[PDB]
């Protein structure tokens, strides 16, 4: 069976067999005596790129049948020029001239139905007819390979026509061994890979890497090393491997992450601990419990506080295979209608992968928010409070977390209590405090005494980030004034 | 030939053309047993069927099973057993067929509770036991009394105090034919042009078994905003129309609901369809408290006496999901302080 | 390399040559012996007026391949008397022609394709022909 090239496919592939191929391959008498027609259809379904066709064309090869012939959806539909019903035809005009001359014991022909999708709307009937009607070919057999499974209309599913399904889904880490397995075979026959390569070790570091991908990889080191040995008896090695590791799809960019996360984190007191050592335990309780699939949380305080960077520190300390930011600055002009589509298709891909985060962040500027006279959106405050709820298929874990300045609006809106717990982060609130952060930063030096004798006398409330406007804004003028006029901006608030 | 009686018009019904009308409808038992030995028939006549299948009990296994659905089961389990034979004198046998037992259209799917029931009930006091007993004395109604085709029921309480899971729990234990759910978060995007459909749908096949059962959870979310009162006037209306709908002569129903918001119901007057109403309150004293934990079993003697020293003198006010949720997330902590903890985030309440 | 008239673009030719070309100018047995498809396609963007072209040409004449023909977005768009796949077809003519011909030898051709206007928020005519059941070893598609 290794000879196909198909790893991480093994049930599949049997329960396939099982169902729609064992009658084929029984000798013809006991066949004839029970008089059991043969299954006529399949169903793939499954994330791009995770080896649907290249299972198709080696289940053909298997039976020892006619190789294949493809059609498109959009390919056919499109065609009004009477065409339309001969392009149907046309594809089974073969089987049933071959049935004809011969008979019933005519080799099958196979076709291969991409996209089936687009046929079905939420060219139909003659194709209905022509696999089962009045008429019927018993040398054919199709199947059909789509991406959104919903939206095939139950027409097609009733048993007698299309009767299986299978899914195939991201490799779990021993199918990406054995493809790593697979696709380095003939360099490894041939003594060119070096003996430093241990693809064990690939096999843990790619995560959610799909089946391309793999591929991918492997062709970049070698145009590596091919690069370096002809200098702008070769060998690929480990350090071609590492220098090349392709941007994944369901992975994490460190782009964004870079974007969010600026400046880093700086302890300057007990607010901050708290709310970093809640969110690590939530961080264990949504990884390791079995009792809840589903946690949510928000961070809520007053402006210029502080909420982005620690949601962004939160998400990215956890080591979860799949994060994901949900900004509303990616949707400048959208309508409404829009919006709602791109937050469900973010939330949609979080469904595939056995471990996730997402964070939505900024919420009052998604709704559209205006207090002179209350003005926002239905439809994103319907779509975004049904989410919220939303359990994740069998087996799968999800985390949420959010992000507001405006709670009491929120809670007039009723949904403060589609979020299990909420956080607050304060504001730097005394004079021990400011010297802290302002030790911690490291700018000032005698001018720190000086700052003392005065801050110390009364109360503030500032948050940090105009701190850091401040402090960054004094450095500007010459050496012998910046204290005093870093009290002076400082006296204004 | 139709799927749809309705929408043929008049003209061509009058006598003189298309004189006569008939219904071919769902099999009852003596036709599956019919249908199952009809199909059967070639193996026994050669004796390839083993002696230990008996046909009389696939024909009580098989409830609501359409006329294809039991040919479908018979190929399969043929199938089945060419594969067991050839490895990856032959007999299917009983165990074929059990193990191919198929997902019948209008009959029970299991994924769906798996989903809305997740960790099962705990009877933490009484409240408990008389809901269970109202929902068993009204499904026991529905099935034996002739006088009352239709009847009706809606939970209601505080937000986070185990409705659904109750819902659920009742109508599961039924053993009704069929059992279906209505939800919010099938419908995200659609218009209400749609909803109206996708519930007139959802209810026009629970009129085509002799029993049924269905669940409308979350009443509040398919219509509601209170910054100004705006909602949607079609969903309103067709729902308050199908709650009393009779079905055809002879057939039986029973609509579970589901709502945390009585008060905005009882002014858009819907109150008044509602056959009965029942509540699900919250714990309320420290007693029920110490029970809830003992039965999940999380702690020990030693860290119970601490934590009823201190419990016992107040009384408390939470639901029970919030309570799961807390001592879920305390347990992360390390063995010395999970006490500490867990006694400082429910006074937090 | 100064001889291609460019300058300020040391970076991206020379990570374009690499990631792009190296397997197409390498011993063609040891190639052979490894196994490795050749990449199929180039993406390049930038603000008007930074010589974008003159590269395209440039890596043309770098491997000695038949010179190229060019397509333009909205030109192609707009045309709906049938020819939407008659004027595709007819653009890889020579390509196919040659392939089934002399094989592994054939001398690799190249086509100029304002990309942004196709994809819409005539795609999967193109997308299959580049790689679909046929698939010619022979084309290079800069977008
Ligand atoms: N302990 C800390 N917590 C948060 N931010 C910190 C801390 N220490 C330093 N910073 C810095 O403070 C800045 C935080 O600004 P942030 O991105 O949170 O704005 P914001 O709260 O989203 O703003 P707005 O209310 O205007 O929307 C970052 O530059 C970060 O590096
Ligand atoms: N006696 C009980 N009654 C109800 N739920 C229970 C009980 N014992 C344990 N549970 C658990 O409590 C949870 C019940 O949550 P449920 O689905 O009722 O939420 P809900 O009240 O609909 O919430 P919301 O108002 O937020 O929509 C389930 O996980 C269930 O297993
Ligand atoms: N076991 C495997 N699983 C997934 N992909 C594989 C496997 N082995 C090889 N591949 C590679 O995956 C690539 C893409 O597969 P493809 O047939 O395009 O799937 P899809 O049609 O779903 O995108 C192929 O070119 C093939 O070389
Ligand atoms: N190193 C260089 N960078 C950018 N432009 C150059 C360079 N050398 C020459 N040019 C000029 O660029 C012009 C062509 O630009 P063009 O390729 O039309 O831009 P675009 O790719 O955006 O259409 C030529 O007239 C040429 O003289």
């Amino acid at each position: 069976f290794e000879k196909m090239g198909i790893g991480g496919l093994d049930k599949e592939f049997s329960d396939i067999f099982r169902r729609a191929f064992a009658s084929r391959v029984f000798p013809p008498e006991i066949v004839e005596q029970m008089g059991c027609k043969h299954v006529k259809g399949i169903l793939l379904y499954g994330p791009p790129g995770c080896g649907k066709t290249l299972l198709a064309r080696q289940i053909g090869k298997m039976l020892n049948a006619r190789e294949p012939k493809v059609v498109n959806g959009p390919e056919i539909l499109n065609k009004y020029v009477g065409e339309s019903e001969a392009n149907i035809r046309k594809l089974f005009a073969d089987a049933e001239e071959e049935q004809r001359r011969l008979g019933a014991n005519s080799g099958l022909h196979i076709i291969i139905f991409d996209e089936i999708d687009a046929i079905c709307k939420q060219v139909v009937n003659q194709l209905l007819s022509k696999i089962d009607g009045v008429e019927q070919l018993n040398n054919i057999l199709v199947i059909g390979m789509t991406n959104r499974p919903d939206l095939i209309d139950e027409a097609l599913l009733r048993p007698g026509r299309l009767e299986v399904k299978m899914e195939i889904g991201l490799p779990d880490e021993k199918g990406r061994l054995q493809i790593l397995h697979i696709h380095t075979a003939r360099m490894r026959g041939h003594q060119l890979l070096s003996a430093d390569v241990d693809i064990k070790e690939l096999a843990v570091e790619t995560k959610n890497f799909s089946g391309a991908e793999l591929e991918g990889l492997v062709r970049a080191a070698q145009s590596t090393a091919m690069n370096r040995h002809i200098k702008a008896s070769l060998q690929v090695t480990r350090g071609d491997f590492l220098a090349s590791l392709i941007k994944p799809a369901f992975g994490t960019n460190q782009e964004d992450y870079a974007s969010y996360i600026m400046n880093g984190i700086i302890k300057w007191g007990d607010p901050v601990t708290r709310v970093l050592d809640d969110g690590e335990l939530l961080v264990q309780q949504t990884k390791n419990s079995d009792r809840t699939p589903l946690v949510s949380v928000l961070l809520e305080g007053p402006p210029h506080s502080g909420k982005t960077a620690l949601a962004a520190k939160i998400a990215e300390e956890s080591n979860f295979p799949f994060i994901k930011i949900c900004s509303p600055d990616k949707m400048i002009g959208f309508s409404e209608t829009a919006k709602c589509q791109a937050m469900k298709k973010i939330f949609d891909d979080a469904y595939k992968s056995q471990l996730s985060c997402v964070v939505v962040d900024d919420i009052e500027r998604l709704l559209d928010y205006v207090p002179i006279g209350p003005r926002f959106s239905n439809l994103v405050l319907q779509a975004l409070l049904v989410l919220l709820k939303k359990a994740p298929p069998q087996g799968r874990k999800l985390l949420i977390i959010g992000t507001t300045s405006r709670k009491d609006v929120l809670q007039e809106m009723e949904m403060l209590n589609a979020f299990s717990t909420t956080i607050h982060v304060p504001n730097i609130a005394t004079g021990e405090q400011l010297l802290e952060a302002l030790e911690l930063l490291g700018n000032f030096k005698k001018e720190r005494t000086t700052i003392a004798q005065q801050v110390k006398g009364k109360k503030v409330w500032i948050g940090i980030k105009k701190l850091l406007m401040l402090i960054e804004m004094s450095l500007q003028m010459d050496p012998e004034y910046r204290v005093r006029k870093f009290l002076a901006l400082l006296r204004e608030e | 030939m139709t799927n749809r009686p309705d929408l043929i018009d008049e003209a061509l019904l009058r006598p003189g053309r298309l004189e006569v009308k008939m219904e071919i409808g769902l099999p009852d038992e003596k036709g599956r047993l019919q249908i199952l030995h009809i199909h059967t028939a070639r193996m026994r006549g050669h004796q390839l069927l083993s002696a230990d299948v008996d046909i009389k009990e696939l024909a009580v296994e098989t409830k609501n099973f359409s006329g294809a659905e039991l040919e479908g089961l018979v190929r399969a389990a043929q199938s089945t057993a060419m594969n067991r034979h050839i490895k990856a004198s032959l007999q299917v046998t009983r165990g074929d067929f059990l193990a191919s037992l198929i997902k019948p259209a209008f009959g029970t799917n299991q994924e769906d509770y798996a989903s809305y029931i997740m960790n099962g009930i705990i009877k933490w006091g009484d409240p408990v036991t008389r809901v269970l007993d109202d929902g068993e004395l009204l499904v026991q109604q529905t099935k034996n009394s002739d006088r009352t085709p239709l009847v009706s029921v809606l939970l209601e309480g505080p937000p986070h105090s185990g409705k659904t899971a109750l819902a659920a729990k009742i109508a599961e234990e039924s053993n009704f034919p069929f059992i279906k759910i209505c939800s919010p978060d099938k419908m995200i995007g659609f218009s209400e042009t749609a909803k109206c459909q996708a519930m007139k749908k959802i209810f026009d096949d629970a009129y085509k078994s002799q029993l049924s059962c269905v669940v409308v959870d979350d009443i509040e979310r398919l219509l509601y905003v209170p910054i100004g009162p705006r909602f949607s006037n079609l969903v309103l209306q067709a729902l308050l129309v199908l709650l009393k709908k009779a079905p055809p002569q002879g057939r039986k129903l029973l609509i579970i609901g589901t709502t945390s918001r009585k008060d905005v119901l009882q002014e858009m007057e819907m109150l008044n369809a509602f056959s009965t109403t029942i509540h699900v309150p919250n714990i309320a004293t420290g007693e029920q408290l110490l029970e809830a934990l003992e039965l999940l079993g999380n702690f020990k003697d030693k860290e119970r006496t601490t934590i009823a020293q201190q419990v016992k003198g107040k009384k408390v006010w939470i639901g029970i999901k919030k309570l799961l949720m807390l001592i879920e997330m305390s347990l992360q902590m390390d063995p010395e302080y999970r006490v500490r903890k867990f006694l400082a985030l429910l006074r937090e309440e």
